[PDB]
């Protein structure tokens, strides 16, 4: 006797899914909305190349730290990469003034050129040559951070510095300089002879004013005296303001910035991967349109959302 | 249970004749059931918003307060994100699964409405027709034109015979 | 398909007999549906906690990693709202519309019970019946009273003639 | 033979929604809950009008900028309205410190009344009608921030100021008042005739000592000075001391201030508009039961949660 | 309505013969609908994803910025799990209780299909035989064995008595 | 005549339950996943005890404040615990720098041992045995903080202190130190006879100089004057070096530290309950496997999600 039968598909799928009331259904086809991979390199970001420091950080590459001594121009970055423990630092110990908001402000630069402000020859009245230190070798010999100059008295005078520099670039100027915190009155009148000393720094926002802290301190990179960088932005058409009788650590190069946009800095390891991407992780770039992911929470781009998953997975087929 | 012997479609029938037996799929509800079940998961999918931002740790030692109100506001996204994510997975497979049954018992109702009494309900999704059907005859059921006016009185014969 | 003609309701009953055709919307089923949706409309709106904030920005140049801090929150609450709306209105959506699809066939179900072989199913949602349903008649479905015994006989010999 | 049919309504309806498997279903009813309009106006936000400052910021406003003299009361507010550029601001050049967090504090102010402090008069050994600039001018006059006093040397001395005010109101004050910066040696002896300056400022909690810094700066309106600015809240019954032998700017008023409530600054364009609401955007105020809008993020007030939408429409009735 | 009587499960049948009434649960579906709902409260709770956090108020007096920043963050998550509980209760909910009547009404559906025209469906859950059904008979409806050929002629009788 | 009827379970629960299109819907059985209850008290953290402080704040226990005397020897914790007001804190009045960083590194520490590093009988040529108030009392009579030591001159001298320690422990060392404020010339010559003084601090990061700040201040518990307080962590193998003439409040003690992990404070005014728990609010501990949970904001620990509910019920039965 004839036989009609209303029924469903069925095939040799072993996908397996989850539902409110039921576990570990099998069904016939299924689709996960997690994305778990990635192409374990470091990536440009929606076509611009990152800042890959390498051995350095932020500081010692801007202050030009000699062992960086790899100038290259990038132009332009889209983030910064650092490595967890940069070697290459502050040469000669102390600081840098507001260190992570410089950073945050450089995560991300749309033009940045490297200039020279205020050429070593220009200073008549004092020594430029003296100011080095076996902390700061290059090539064994002792030196000094690149773009700075250590003045140091001349015959037996420190006379007072008064200069300005006008920014008549077209682009905001990145400038830093820095004060010395010698040891003792010896020292001092050693390096210096004037031993109550200051540094003056005035443009239209700014006005500093910084005196060394003579005094005792632990031995770091062999030195117990110290340096401590500040930094501006000066703008187009303003002028900055030095004066010192001491201690003082000059601009001789400064940066052309343009801003445009922000990022923050990566810790990373990797180099770089000749790849694009519009989403970063430090372990490796995402390539998905996928609503979630997994790989890891500090991501610099446009990413899926994170999630503690290992699977999110939708039917699509039926009871298998 | 589904039939491993159906690979043309997600929805069909087996029919058992003289001419002997086969497998064929329903088309147009199959076709159905890959439109909505592609929309569920690219609504999923495109519904996401995404943007631009920069997750990284930039604040130094004596401003453990802020970072730890950063991390209060990633685990808390994270927490927010996972559950939503889970149960979402879960609720739309129960759905998906509850669509699949409605539509198969969408077909099955709509050949009992074209047999009538010419067949007999076995309560297995099969009918057991009262007269004789041909490959052309089962080609009508699936198509929707059965005609049965043919049939009446040879099933009416075969039926009040028991 | 549906019924421009009936206007006083959302489900309900085209009849057609002697006396004349016409609309008659079910009340209470009717009813049920807008106190329900009415329910989940005001269930997503009243459910919505609102607590006073002050949105603005109070940061300066040297606190960009804090407004950055504040961004990621602000742009991830947005994520989180979107996606949760967005989603929420499709869902709803679709149990809404299959809510109305339930009423109606409970509706179908209810009057198939009554009139079981006194009439012929169509298979469109309508009924033919075998005898002569006069306006009390078709009232008596409506209201769930009609007497199955009353025509029995009558349409147990309209039937076998054709 | 007569016909019953079960059936469902219909209409003319072109309201379209979508669904989680289907879109663009025409439906009979329909209501979206996305709030997208507001009522084009500033409002006064829970019956408390905001303090709305027009061309002034809130430190000119405060210090009395003598462009924004205007000084109509409003004793309390909700929430603080600026221009996204205020003209009128620092007339002579300098900062006010934590100036954030003191808009922050002003942002809603349960009571506030400006007060006369220390009168003018009370200075017998000092200038106290010498301190004016053409950086503030009043109608094209030389003159100064209202509510405080730049005082100059008399006679050719400047005696060394040592006063106090205690706080016999019932209401916490507000205090302002400054440190000059002058540019050299010659200036600083013409002004105040002592070479070497500080002023000391005591109350239960503050301990401040303020120091010139004499150096070169750029011209910001006219003016290569500065003026720093500080302020406190002088409790109850608490005593404010200054002592000062220089390049002091001294209170003359000063705030009574009762707090309560926390709100923001709202930057805006838009003035008054004599309205109500309990939700305000800086380009128009909400009124709205929906639980999602889409107006603005910057909202003060109790407001439906903000998202990315044009539309969210929940179907109500069948399909059409 | 529900049955008072019915202690031994969730869903079942009275049996009303000669010798004697009674309810008697069906443990089936009952168990199917226990595992079901228990799933679903367990998915519920142990999808939630939990770790520490310390919340304080660790900003001075005159970092009220940033602590607005943290309010702000804190009063956002609130908003949103309140939110999000609130309707997932809500939700879930309606399912359970549709997923009640969807098992009752399968088991209605698998009896109807037995008993055919051997009894008149009452339309209040109930069948009335048109035969005698003894406790035996009533047992075989139950576990799905019915045999409608043994009793067709008895009830095809008594039918077409009315 | 026969009959079979299907039907379902019914009893004379009255839980009622709300669905998104009905409410007040009375069921069979009913579930609810808001956790309400806790157990009134404060417990151990996953095994490890709280630093309850009572009537003193971190930094009167921590300096010492001499009614601060219950130094039960907690070597570890998990968080602190402090009164929304301690009554005990600067009892000397003042600053501690960095107040809410330093309690927020002490919120959680995994090892904790008071040390003496200075020892009182170790400063020849300085008084240490007059550096109390009656602003410290100790059972009445004058006192002072008992882990740092307020040098005097001894004769009628003040020398220059110069003095260095090592950390030749295998910890860190929380070590603090403060700055005396005088209020005049000759409260200055009478305790340190030297005019003009100065504190240094150095270690291979710290470079610190402090100066008292001379001037006129209101009264605070009985005094004019004020102490400054300083602290650092001294690593295991470096030196911190101290000089000074005056106004030196030395360390006397300092802590072995360990860190670990990190928490936060807790204010409440409730009591040590011998208990454990995974989730402690300040108004009780909270033992639930429930996913929300409506007793407090202020958690630590894990801790189900925060709502705004009375009631979270799900339906597990029948409608009754
Ligand atoms: C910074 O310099 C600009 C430009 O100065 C002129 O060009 C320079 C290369 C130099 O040779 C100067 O001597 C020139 O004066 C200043 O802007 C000019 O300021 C002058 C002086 O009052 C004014 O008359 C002009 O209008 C401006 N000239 C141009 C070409 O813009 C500017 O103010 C200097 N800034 C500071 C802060 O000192
Ligand atoms: C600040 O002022 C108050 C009030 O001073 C009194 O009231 C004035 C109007 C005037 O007549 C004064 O001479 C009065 O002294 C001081 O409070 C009084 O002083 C102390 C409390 O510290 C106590 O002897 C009194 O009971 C207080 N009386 C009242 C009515 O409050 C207060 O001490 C002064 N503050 C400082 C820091 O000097
Ligand atoms: C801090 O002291 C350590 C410990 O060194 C020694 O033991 C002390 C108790 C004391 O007796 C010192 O004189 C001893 O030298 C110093 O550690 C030494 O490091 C230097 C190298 O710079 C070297 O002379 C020793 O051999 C080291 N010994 C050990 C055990 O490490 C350390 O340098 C001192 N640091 C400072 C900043 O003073
Ligand atoms: C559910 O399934 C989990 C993973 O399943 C694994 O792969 C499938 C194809 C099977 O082969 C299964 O046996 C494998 O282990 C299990 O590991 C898990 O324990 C299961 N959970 C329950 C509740 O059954
Ligand atoms: C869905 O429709 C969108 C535009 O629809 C327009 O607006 C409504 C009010 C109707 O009246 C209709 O006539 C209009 O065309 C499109 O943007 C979109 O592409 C459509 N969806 C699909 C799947 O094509
Ligand atoms: C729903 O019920 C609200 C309060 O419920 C009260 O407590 C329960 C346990 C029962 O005893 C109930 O009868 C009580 O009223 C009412 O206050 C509320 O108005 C009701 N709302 C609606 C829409 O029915
Ligand atoms: C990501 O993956 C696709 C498909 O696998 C691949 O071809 C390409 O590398 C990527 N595409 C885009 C648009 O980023
Ligand atoms: C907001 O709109 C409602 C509803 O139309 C209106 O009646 C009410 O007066 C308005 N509220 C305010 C504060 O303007
Ligand atoms: C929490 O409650 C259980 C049982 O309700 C009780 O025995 C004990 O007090 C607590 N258990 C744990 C693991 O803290």
């Amino acid at each position: 006797s004839d036989q009609i039968c209303i029924g469903y598909h069925a095939n040799n799928s072993t996908e397996q899914v989850d539902t409110i009331m039921e576990k570990n259904v099998t069904v016939t086809h299924a689709q996960d909305i997690l994305e778990k991979t990635h192409n374990g390199k470091l990536c440009d970001l929606n076509g611009v190349k990152p800042l890959i420091l390498k051995d350095c950080s932020v500081a010692g590459w801007l202050l030009g730290n000699p062992m960086c001594d790899e100038f290259i121009r990038v132009p332009e970055w889209s983030y910064i990469v650092e490595r967890a423990n940069p070697a290459n630092d502050l040469c000669y110990p102390g600081n840098l003034n507001d260190y992570e908001e410089l950073k945050h402000l450089l995560s991300r630069i749309n033009h940045f050129e490297k200039i020279l402000i205020i050429p070593k020859s220009s200073w008549t009245n004092h020594e430029t040559s003296l100011g080095v230190s076996a902390a700061c070798p290059y090539q064994g010999t002792p030196s000094f951070f690149r773009n700075v100059v250590w003045l140091i008295k001349k015959n037996d005078a420190y006379p007072t510095i008064k200069i300005s520099y006008n920014n008549t670039n077209q682009e905001d100027l990145l400038i830093l300089w820095g004060v010395h915190h010698s040891n003792n009155a010896a020292e001092q009148t050693n390096l210096y002879k004037n031993p109550t000393t200051y540094i003056s720094v005035g443009t239209s926002t700014l006005n500093q004013r910084l005196v060394p802290k003579i005094a005792t301190r632990s031995q770091v990179n062999g030195q117990r005296g110290r340096m401590d960088f500040f930094w501006t932005i000066l703008k187009p058409n303003d002028a900055i303001h030095f004066e010192s009788n001491g201690n003082f650590i000059a601009p001789e190069y400064a940066y052309k910035i343009v801003k445009k946009g922000d990022s923050t800095i990566m810790k990373s390891e990797m180099e770089y991967g000749h790849c694009n991407t519009k989403c970063q992780t430090p372990i490796g770039a995402i390539n998905s349109s996928m609503p979630f992911h997994n790989i890891h929470p500090l991501t610099i781009g446009e990413c899926p959302k994170y999630v503690k998953s290992n699977k999110l997975v939708l039917a699509t087929g039926l009871r298998n | 249970g589904g039939w491993q012997g159906m690979v043309d479609g997600w929805y069909g029938y087996h029919h058992s004749n003289e001419q002997g037996s086969g497998y064929a799929a329903d088309k147009e509800s199959t076709q159905k059931a890959i439109d909505g079940v592609t929309n569920k998961v690219n609504s999923i999918i495109d519904k996401m918003n995404t943007q631009f931002e920069a997750v990284g740790r930039e604040f130094n030692n004596l401003e453990r307060r802020i970072e730890n109100l950063n991390k209060k506001m990633e685990d808390g996204f994270l927490d927010v994100w996972t559950y939503n994510a889970e149960l979402l997975v879960l609720m739309e497979n129960e759905r998906t699964l509850d669509f699949h049954d409605s539509n198969v018992k969408n077909l099955y109702d709509k050949v009992r409405l074209q047999l009538r009494d010419n067949a007999k309900e076995l309560g297995n999704g099969c009918f057991e027709f009262y007269h004789k059907c041909d490959n052309k005859c089962m080609e009508s059921v699936r198509n929707g034109t059965y005609d049965y006016p043919q049939y009446s009185e040879e099933a009416r014969l075969k039926r009040e015979e028991i």
